[PDB]
């Protein structure tokens, strides 16, 4: 199974350095070029550079934008790609993706990781407070009931939110986080049949990588 | 530095309609020996990692629907979606790999649809948040269209705007609607000094706001 997982992302201060990693599987890492591409929130994709295969000496090329600041290497034994970032700045805050590259000559590829978010900032890492959103004691309408989860006051992004460990997918709207001062707040709504809640369990699962925190908040009536 | 210029910046059609987008390179991407144009097209759906649809300018990747066609040779290329589907909502990027790699600025594809009123729901602060001395009232405006909407908060019948945060989701790949969240945050003492909390949504779909509310002491 071809899979690429980036990690190492998170919070780093200005002028600081950071090293991202990308674990690959499902193919011969050895003879494949590998690229790093980044994307600032709401912006276009930007190629950063690559590192060629052994058949080509495992050599590297970069874009003028990262000239003498970032470095690409690959631990061929570990079969893992890395990206050393230096003298970072606000403009470097973005999602970094690794991708299996080669050279048009070959026909195949098209593999990217889910990406890791790097936030360059001085603000303090803060875990989220997770609050259940259940209907007021009021008389709600519909054979359907909408529940919620308020994930408040964390930093930096991101947070991952799932319902019943991913089992509840259909009927989920997770709203983009909004920043206030140096803290993010987001919410997620899920709608389910009134005959299923509260007779069945409905739990909001929140993970906050930067602070290594996981919270499961069960939504209970009244 | 091969520059990739994409046009237009954004497009919009109802489902089933056709669209094309252009990508122009500052240098020919045609390889003499291979006879292939090193130009690929990527589809990036909201919140997802990019996905390759077309390579060598016209070869569809395995599994990509036939509605996706690529054309052109040398410097001017075009990606055509013969019949836009709701799930096609995305930002599309072209990328040359003739010399190093470079991405275009992308083209955003939005879907047009029938106006739709939001389904509104309001939530009082949780007992858990009150213990922290805070109190956020949350209102969800789900599945509406167009994206353009207004939310007005009222406490004891008087409008309030300080302490409000609004967030909109990207367009829905299911039904092409939008959803949005509005949070009003107060201090618990603030919250307890009042009794009526209201969330009003005015959408083009009606001159009469969809009103949802609760009283702190309701039964
Ligand atoms: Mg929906
Ligand atoms: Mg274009
Ligand atoms: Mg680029
Ligand atoms: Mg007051």
């Amino acid at each position: 199974e071809v899979k690429l997982v980036e990690s190492g992302g998170g919070l780093v201060q200005s002028g600081g350095s950071l090293r991202l990693s990308c674990a690959t599987s499902g193919f011969t890492f050895t003879d494949y070029y590998m690229s790093w591409v980044r994307q600032p929130p709401g912006k276009a994709l930007e190629w950063l550079g690559f590192i060629r295969n052994k058949a080509n000496g495992y050599t590297t090329e970069y874009s003028p934008s990262v000239k003498g600041r970032f470095t690409i290497s690959r631990d061929n034994s570990q079969s893992i790609l890395y990206l050393q970032m230096n003298t970072l700045r606000a403009e470097d805050s973005a999602t970094y993706y690794c991708a299996r590259d080669h050279d048009g000559y070959y026909e195949r590829f098209s593999y990217w990781g889910q990406g890791t978010l790097v936030t360059v900032s001085a603000a303090k890492t803060t875990p989220p407070s997770v609050y259940p959103l259940a209907p007021g004691s009021a008389a709600q309408t519909n054979s359907m009931v909408t529940l919620g989860c308020l994930v408040k006051g964390y930093f930096p992004e991101p947070v991952t939110v799932t319902w019943n460990s991913g089992s509840l997918s259909s009927g989920v709207h997770t709203f983009p986080a909004v920043l206030q001062s140096d803290l993010y707040t987001l919410s997620s709504s899920v709608t389910v049949p009134s005959s299923t809640w509260p007779s069945e369990t409905v739990t909001c699962n929140v993970a906050h990588p930067a602070s290594s925190t996981k919270v499961d908040k069960k939504i209970v009536p009244r | 530095d091969i520059v990739m210029s994409q046009s237009p910046s954004s497009l919009a059609v109802s489902a089933g309609e056709k669209v094309t987008m252009s990508c122009k390179s500052s240098q020919s991407l045609l390889n003499s020996r291979t006879r292939k144009n090193y130009l690929a097209w990527y589809q990036q759906k909201p919140g997802q990692s990019p996905k390759l649809l077309i390579y060598w300018a016209s070869t569809r990747e395995s599994g990509v629907p036939d509605r996706f066609t690529g054309s052109g040779s040398g410097t001017d290329f075009t990606l055509t979606i013969t019949s836009v589907q709701a799930e096609d909502l995305a930002v599309y990027y072209c990328k040359q790999s003739y010399n190093l790699r470079t991405f275009g600025g992308g083209t955003k594809l939005e879907i047009k649809r029938a106006d739709a009123a939001p389904t509104v729901s309001i939530f009082p602060p949780s007992s858990e948040q009150l213990t922290s001395g805070g109190a956020s009232v949350v209102c969800f405006l789900n599945n509406f269209y167009p994206k353009d909407i207004n939310v007005k908060w009222k406490i004891d019948g008087s409008e309030r705007q300080n302490g409000v945060l609004n967030s909109w989701t990207d367009q829905d790949s299911k039904d092409s609607t939008y959803s949005m969240s509005s949070t009003l945050t107060l201090t618990k003492d603030e919250y307890e000094r009042h009794n009526s909390y209201t969330c009003e949504a005015t959408h083009k779909t009606s001159t009469s706001p969809i009103v949802k509310s609760f009283n702190r002491n309701e039964c």
